[PDB]
């Protein structure tokens, strides 16, 4: 799955709703990202991006927003969506939407135990795709099967139900090793 | 259906007057009770291992609390075990009690 | 920073021993419009056999939805300061500009 | 005797890191690992070669392995193979995820 | 003197009776507060008893297994059979650790079955022809050393109906009231002694005069007193008319100097105390999991009742105080309303119908999801 | 996350098709087919008992696992193999150096080794345990590196020493004193303290607290004879006959748990041993 | 009494969306653990009812379309996976639909069995622009949870549809200081959004009911063929004497077996219960036991061989 | 027998520990403190 | 038949002062087991009630740091020394209890008088030792409480120094699943393991948690006895006098509905405000 900023993750476990982090009007999150990742990637883009998110959806707005906003002046892009989180809170009363000591952040929940985590986390709403490359296509098992006629080795391709590759650097490994056995085991049986 | 008939306390009187040649069992109930529930159960299985070698019937005690007075009921589930020959005596037995006692009675008593 | 938000914090605690539980949670009830003192409180539990308990849980009976979620700045788990609770809208504008 | 290690404990034997801890005890003892590695291969071949129905679901390299330690004084079950005393009946899997 | 050595913190107390199984002793009219919305909109899935009637309690082995599931020391003196019955009795209270010691078996006699005399015209019967083994117990076989250690005694009615056993247990009274033991008497009438409240008060008065603790069901307290009930008995709604506090001066007239507290309850719905400075009541749940064979309510009784024995017994100087008390109370609903629900998870439901169910020996019995099928 | 060094997670699709030999073998055995035909169609049918045998057939036998671009040794390593439900392969967080590998559309290849000689080898000399310093200059490979490396800084961070955590001098004008560390542990749990409060433990053993070369900062000496010495991190009380009666420690939570793991985790290999 | 109850708040926004407050003075950590189970219960524990399969009488497959009707079949399934429905009995139950003409098939179309009743009344099933005739069967059932459509196989016309059977939408719960000084009490409020096939406070009380269902197994006795039967003591030992020595054993208990008093008190407390332990136990260690004389252990050992020959561990070597 | 560590941990001292106790106590009882370790990590985390 | 069963599979009593129980719980349907398991360890740790010693009350000296005579140890480590014994009471209130030993040589330890309920579980634990000739007289308060640490402190009348009580009687709890799922379902069981300090065995802090737990959730099931055009019609419209509409509109009240939810003593708090006023808005309104 990805996002519009070069983000881009596979999943590792869906959890059931009760075990879900949760926020201060009960709602439980549906995906949870690791934050390690933007300092070394770059992208500020997606904080920006996930808090008008929540704005939006409260207030029921859409907005289309043209790129390189600067030029009118400095910070415009903080401008904006501090000013819509600020309203959103204050039209639907939910005052956890902007925080004056840390906007964007609030403090949210753990469905294990109740207890609440200790620093503020950030929340929003972005746009997340699915991609076309799925496990279904990737998964394939071999197990004797059919052979080819000049060279006699094992069939290339999941459609051709065949085999995997040991080649050059493979071996070298194996020798590093100092496992003979094995290896002609591969080139010969 | 159910071989297990409720009967009225005057009919019972008849029947003791009555000659009888296999034994009577009578059993005091009561709605409300529970073990009485479980009780009418066992009871009914008995119906089928004697097969007419028994008459089993019951009475309620809520509307007929003179009878059972008379006859000494002390607590709910109570069953009186009644003979043919009218020399030899009954027995009263409280509490819900097993099958193969109440097995053995019958024969033996 | 957080000197100064514990300071805050521990004034609060301060003023509910002190007024007590009713006068404190009624800001957040603007809809009753009856004496919350101490003594006051007294009075109703000799004329009605009514005690502090019941009594505010009337109170409760008469506050919105949107008064509720104000007042979970007050919550013991995740507490907020007390400055930016009662902020007024000119001044947050200025954290942006 | 520190006070609370019993899990832990349960999950080494359970877990199959008691396998681990003996290959390193045993090569503790030979200068040349690779000789030690054939020397193994043989004695397996010889049990699989004297009783060959007894294998299948019980390893014959465990077996060698297992047999080293309970000689040398350790007692350990034959071929490290141990019970699920819980299982819920016939054709119940457990997920160990 | 072997009390430093042997005697141990958890005070002993000694149930004297009858042991039977499922045994009960009267049941009359009740009421009891339950949530009257619920139960229409689960009308097709609820038992809900048509008339409600409420047993008193059960016999004393009941009491005792649930002390020692709280935790006390108990033992049971009383006589049984050696016959399959009794000895399967004895098993189930030592399993369930209430001390046996104290029992004794005897050859002759038989576990339920009292031999009777086919009497008068009118089926009046007699029961003299034999006793059975329970109510045939002498004095010389009460074991005073278990009276001796023993700081509560307990007793019921029932162990007065017969006519040998009534003295004998009016001995095991006196003995330990002289060694220094607190009674405790359960006013649990049976099914005989209902006809007139005059020949009541006159049967219990001995035992009523020499007890410390004394407890009664509102409907008894009626009955004993003189009023009569003037309440619905089956209607749809709550309204106070039941489950009235009885004022101070209806239950003074049977007072007398040596009696510390008096219970009277209405079921776990409420449960009122009444001491010579002081009177007052407490509020419980009685809206509880029932099935057909447990609607009688014959396990709360049990359970309210070794609650305040518990309780009373490991704090012994505030009998008296208005405080414990009400403390004691809550501890004994709470005791009443575990016990009711666990019967109904154990015995189950009657099969409603479509009962193809396998059999045990003697009888058939589902779970509560069974219940609830479709048709 | 969850799984051992020496484990890792095969999809049981996967699985059937490289063991089926095996579980061949294993429903004739055990008399549940009568030839190879007839088992071939059992596993087709997904019976429930098919699986019991694979469980059986795949518990000691190893399997070996690379990544595509196997530029050193560690490449391929061998692990035991654990059933999952999923169509994807499951890997400890730590072994991902060695495969340079990332979770974000990386690929693997597993092989099983069939001879005696060459399952041997596998368990013997491929397996991540005895593979723990690379080959170059002698380092370590598999140690804690993102997200584990950010919990173990902050249990050791540390607390506000002056200005940060009073407000006015103290001199105008922490206090939990504990016993064993397993109380200290316990309070963290029931709330009583936080993790970055300061706290004062008793220590039985002989001095190895890190601490810098400094002597102490006031030393109060009684008539009597008992004297106190304290310095920053520790409390030393001593007496005439000049012998330590008593040392504590000034600390934080977060310090006496990582000791307590690394201690008890040698403990308890120890006791498992016997 | 002391703790007391209310709901504070109750509103009706939809058919379909339901809402609840209630209030409840609670100890120092007593609010915590009361909130987090509820929630748990709320949102997990609660069962529903809904429609499992529909036939749908002539069509080739569901990514299909008919005449006269808007919608494809895949379109129509999807529309029903949101059915509100409420019933109390387990099992499953039948129901049609047989609307016919220009119109829209909603939810009043659909004709009931007795315990099922539908909630909305409203809900739109399709939308029917010709004069056609609409026939379909449908099945419902009460469960727990989500279902996967395992059984893809099916007989002809019939396709299933993965129904959610929880009721509750959403829940939350809040703290707050009662201000009482040295003792410190606390306040909980607790909210319920339901989809109205229950009202929030019976989703309150069913939870309540379902978490003591959870924990009142404990109290039960150990478990150490027929459950569900009064007699399982007398039917227990009947076997236990009569299938093994050493096993009826067990039956036997040292109340029986008569002492002195001051003997059997001591043993009792010494965890000695039953024969079997007496045996076992050495003779050495009943001097082990305090208050335990030289005397007594010839007693026990005179009546104990009166009573029975063996001496297990009773035999010093 | 181990040190008490006073001050912060970052990850070369992570790399001169599992190396220090690499040739103290062996390969086998590392791999054991690793992932007991990496437990706490992630459970602070 | 599909119904919950408890056996203890494990257990072990170390000294006198350390207990060990695993439990086990019957098939569970998924979701059950982590419910029941984070409840119960909650229950364990913090419901259950304990006795500890709370003040001591020591009345040969008065100064604050001095060792005293013969004891060769402090004062502030006896009153170490005496907040780790141990105790099992069934107590409502307060008691008292006093140590009294006349010794040359002293091993402190178990000459605790008590009342009748309260009760030891180690004698040898030791309070003190003293080396010379000399009466040690101590006097004591004890009390029971749920692992509430403390109060206030309260006031030091004479030399009482206050004890910071752990009431708390478990010493661990943890919580564990396994799932056993296979063809069409999936069963799970619970495991508990709790230590105890020999207060109380661990099975019996395991029935007291769950009893606790009951407790807690049967408050909930209690019966008790028994006996908008308008938003779009603006003041201005409606011909209203100036010096009352000013006045209006200075404090917020812009449409009809919104005077319509203000009241009349409301109104007397915006000032320049006249009752008379008030009746002519009634009247304005009455035209409607
Ligand atoms: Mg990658
Ligand atoms: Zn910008």
């Amino acid at each position: 799955v990805a996002g519009r900023h070069g983000n881009k993750g596979i999943i590792s476990k869906i959890l059931p709703r009760q075990d879900m982090p949760y926020l201060q009007d009960g709602r439980s999150v549906d995906m949870v990202f690791n934050p390690l990742g933007v300092p070394s990637r770059m992208n500020v883009g997606q904080i920006f991006e996930c808090s008008l998110g929540l704005a939006g959806s409260l207030l029921d707005r859409h907005y289309r927003i043209a790129p390189f906003d600067e030029r009118y002046e400095q910070e415009a892009s903080r401008k904006l969506v501090f000013s819509e989180l600020y309203e959103a809170s204050k039209q639907t009363a939910n005052p956890w939407v902007f925080e004056p000591e840390y906007p964007g952040k609030s403090r949210i929940f753990d469905g294990r135990t109740g207890n609440p985590f200790e620093q503020p986390v950030i929340i929003g709403k972005p746009y997340i795709l699915k991609l076309i490359h799925q496990v279904d296509d990737k998964i394939h098992g071999r197990s004797s099967g059919h052979y080819a006629l000049v060279t006699q080795q094992p069939l290339r391709g999941r459609a051709k139900q065949g085999g995997q590759r040991v080649g050059e650097m493979e071996v070298w490994a194996l020798e590093g090793f100092g496992v003979a056995h094995i290896l002609q085991e591969m080139l010969t049986y | 259906d159910y071989l297990v008939k409720k009967v009225s306390a005057k009919d019972i009187q008849e029947l003791i007057k009555g000659e009888r040649n296999v034994p009577l069992i009578i059993d005091f109930y009561a709605t409300w009770c529970g073990p009485c529930i479980l009780m009418a159960q066992e009871l009914e299985m008995l119906a089928v291992e004697y097969e007419s070698n028994a008459l089993i019937v019951k009475v309620d005690t809520d509307d007929e609390y003179e009878f059972a007075r008379d006859m000494q009921v002390r607590g709910l589930p109570t069953l009186y075990f009644i003979s043919p020959d009218p020399n030899k005596d009954a027995i009263r037995t409280e509490g819900l009690i097993p099958i193969q006692m109440m097995r053995d009675i019958i024969n033996n008593d | 920073r957080h000197l100064y938000k514990k300071e805050r914090l521990q004034a609060e605690k301060e003023k509910l021993e002190k007024i007590g539980p009713i006068a404190y949670y009624s800001e957040w009830v603007q809809a009753w419009k009856k004496d919350t003192s101490r003594e006051a409180i007294q009075k109703h539990f000799e004329e009605t056999g009514e005690d502090e308990n019941t009594q505010l849980i009337e109170m409760f009976c008469h506050q919105t939805d949107r008064e509720y979620r104000i007042m979970m700045g007050t919550d013991i788990r995740i507490p907020r300061d007390p400055l930016a609770m009662r902020m007024r809208e000119d001044q947050i504008k200025q954290i942006w500009g | 005797r520190i006070p609370f290690l019993e899990e832990q404990v349960r999950k080494i034997r359970d877990g199959g890191k008691l396998l681990t801890m003996d290959i390193h005890r045993l090569l503790l003892n030979e200068d040349n690992r690779f000789d030690f590695v054939n020397e193994i291969a043989a004695e397996a071949k010889q049990y699989v070669e004297n009783n060959r129905d007894e294998y299948g679901a019980k390893k014959a390299i465990l077996h060698v392995l297992s047999n080293r330690m309970n000689d040398a004084g350790v007692y350990r079950a034959e071929a490290y193979m141990e019970s699920d005393p819980f299982k819920p009946g016939p054709g119940y899997l457990k997920d160990e995820l | 003197e072997d009390i430093s050595f042997s005697y141990g913190w958890p005070p002993l107390v000694c149930c004297f009776g009858a042991a039977q199984h499922a045994f009960v002793p009267s049941g009359r009219p009740s009421n009891r507060l339950v949530d009257h919305e619920w139960h229409e909109r689960m009308k097709d899935a609820i038992w809900d008893p048509e008339k409600f009637t409420r047993a008193p309690g059960g016999c004393s082995s009941n009491v005792a297994v649930a002390l020692a599931s709280l935790g006390g020391k108990v033992a049971f003196m009383g006589k049984l059979g050696d016959d399959d019955f009794g000895q399967s009795l004895v098993y189930f209270m030592n399993i369930n650790k209430v001390q046996t010691r104290s029992v004794r078996l005897d050859s002759k006699k038989a576990t339920a079955i009292t031999h009777m005399k086919i009497g008068k015209r009118g089926g009046l019967r007699m029961t003299t022809t034999k006793p059975s083994a329970e109510d045939s117990l002498l004095k010389s076989e009460i074991n005073i050393d278990v009276l001796k250690e023993a700081k509560m005694f307990y007793f019921n009615t029932f162990s007065m109906l017969d006519p040998n056993m009534r003295l004998t247990t009016l001995r095991a009274t006196k003995i330990s009231k002289k060694l220094g033991g607190v009674v405790f008497y359960d006013v649990n009438l049976p099914f005989p002694l209902w006809e007139s409240g005059d020949k009541a008060k006159t049967f219990i008065q001995q035992a009523w005069d020499l007890a410390d603790i004394i407890e009664v069901t509102k409907q008894e307290l009626e009955f004993l007193c003189g009023i009569k009930p003037s309440e619905r008995f089956d209607t749809k709604d709550n309204d106070r008319s039941k489950f009235t506090h009885y004022p101070p001066e209806v239950i003074a007239p049977l007072w007398h100097e040596n009696l510390k507290v008096l219970f009277v309850t209405n079921g776990t719905s409420k449960i009122h105390y009444y001491t010579k400075e002081h009177n007052s009541a407490v509020l419980g749940l009685e809206d509880v999991p029932l099935t057909p064979y447990t609607s009688d309510m014959s396990a709360s009784g049990d359970g309210i009742i070794a609650g305040i024995i518990r309780m009373l017994t490991v704090q012994p100087h505030l009998m008296t105080d208005k405080g414990y008390l009400e403390r004691t109370l809550k501890y004994a609903i709470s005791c009443g309303v575990v016990d009711q629900w666990l019967q109904a998870r154990r015995l189950g439901y009657p099969p409603k119908e479509g009962m193809e169910d396998d059999v045990v020996p003697d009888d058939h019995g589902i779970k509560s999801v069974t219940e609830r099928e479709y048709r | 996350p969850s799984l051992s060094l020496h484990r890792c997670g095969l999809p049981r699709e996967i699985a059937i098709e490289l063991f089926q030999t095996f579980v061949i073998r294993g429903l004739i055995r055990q008399h549940l087919a009568s030839n190879i035909g007839v088992a071939k169609s059992k596993i087709r049918e997904k019976e429930p008992i098919v699986w019991e045998i694979l469980q059986e057939v795949m518990q000691g036998h190893p399997v070996l696992l690379n990544r595509a671009p196997t530029l050193h040794r560690l490449g391929i390593q061998a692990f035991q193999p654990v059933l999952v439900e999923g169509r994807a392969i499951c890997l400890h967080p730590l072994v991902c150096k060695g495969f340079n590998a990332d979770f974000d559309g990386d690929q693997m290849a597993v092989h099983v080794p069939l001879s005696l000689e060459a399952q041997v080898e596998a368990r013997l000399l491929m397996f991540s345990h005895m593979n723990l310093l690379s080959p170059a200059i002698g380092d370590p490979i598999s140690v804690p590196t993102q997200d584990m490396l950010i919990g173990l800084y902050v249990l050791t961070s540390g607390n506000h020493r002056g200005i940060c955590v009073n407000r006015y001098n103290p001199c105008n004008r922490k206090e939990p004193f504990f016993s064993n560390s397993y109380d200290a542990i316990g309070a963290y749990r029931q709330k009583r303290i936080n993790l970055d409060s300061p706290l004062w433990l008793r220590w039985r053993l002989d001095q190895r607290v890190i601490a810098s070369r400094e002597t102490p900062i006031e030393v109060h000496y009684e008539s009597l004879g008992t004297f106190y010495e304290i310095y920053g991190h520790y409390l030393i009380v001593r007496s005439l006959k000049k012998q330590i009666l008593f040392i504590y420690i000034r600390t934080t939570v977060g310090h006496i748990a990582l000791y307590r793991e690394i201690e008890e985790a040698i403990q308890g290999f120890s006791r498992a041993y016997s | 009494r002391t703790l007391q109850w209310k709901c504070v708040e109750s509103r009706t926004d939809s058919k379909r969306l339901y809402y609840g407050r209630f209030i409840l003075p609670l100890m120092k950590g007593q609010a915590d653990t009361i909130g987090i189970a509820m929630r748990r219960a709320l949102l997990g524990e609660i069962e529903g009812t809904c429609i499992t399969r529909v036939k749908s009488e002539k069509v080739p497959h569901e990514y299909s379309t008919i005449t006269g009707i808007q919608e494809s079949v895949h379109e129509i399934l999807m529309n029903l996976k949101e059915i509100i429905l409420r019933s109390n009995l387990y099992g499953t139950s039948d129901a049609s639909i047989c609307v016919k003409g220009p119109g829209s098939v909603t939810a009043q179309d659909i004709i009931l069995p007795p315990y099922v009743e539908i909630v909305d009344n409203t809900q739109h099933i399709a939308s029917l622009t010709e004069p056609i005739d609409f026939c379909i069967g449908l099945q419902i059932e009460r469960n727990r949870g989500y279902l996967i459509k395992t059984p893809h196989n099916f007989q002809d016309g019939s396709y299933p549809i993965d129904a959610v059977f929880m009721p509750v939408r959403n829940a939350n719960h809040s703290i707050h200081s009662y201000g009482n000084g040295n003792e410190k009490q606390e306040i909980l409020f607790l909210e319920i959004w339901t989809n109205g096939s229950l009202t929030p406070k019976e989703a309150l009380h069913e939870a309540s009911r379902n978490l003591i269902d959870l924990f009142i197994p404990f109290l039960h006795m150990e478990e150490d063929t027929v459950p569900l039967s009064p007699f399982t003591f007398h039917d227990k030992l009947a076997k236990l004497i009569k299938n093994k020595k050493k096993i009826a054993l067990k039956s036997i208990f040292i109340d029986q077996s008569e002492l002195p008093s001051r003997i059997y008190n001591c043993l009792k407390m010494s965890n000695i219960y039953t024969l079997l332990d007496l045996l076992n136990n050495s003779q050495e260690d009943l001097m082990k036991i305090e208050h335990f004389r030289s005397e007594d252990v010839k007693r026990i050992l005179g009546i104990l061989e009166k009573y029975f020959v063996i001496d297990l561990a009773k035999n010093k070597f | 027998n181990l040190v008490f560590h006073n001050k912060a941990i970052n990850g070369t001292a992570m790399k001169r520990l599992i190396s220090r106790l690499i040739d103290h106590f062996g390969m086998a009882y590392t791999s054991h403190i690793l992932d007991q370790v990496k437990t706490l990590g992630f459970q602070q985390a």
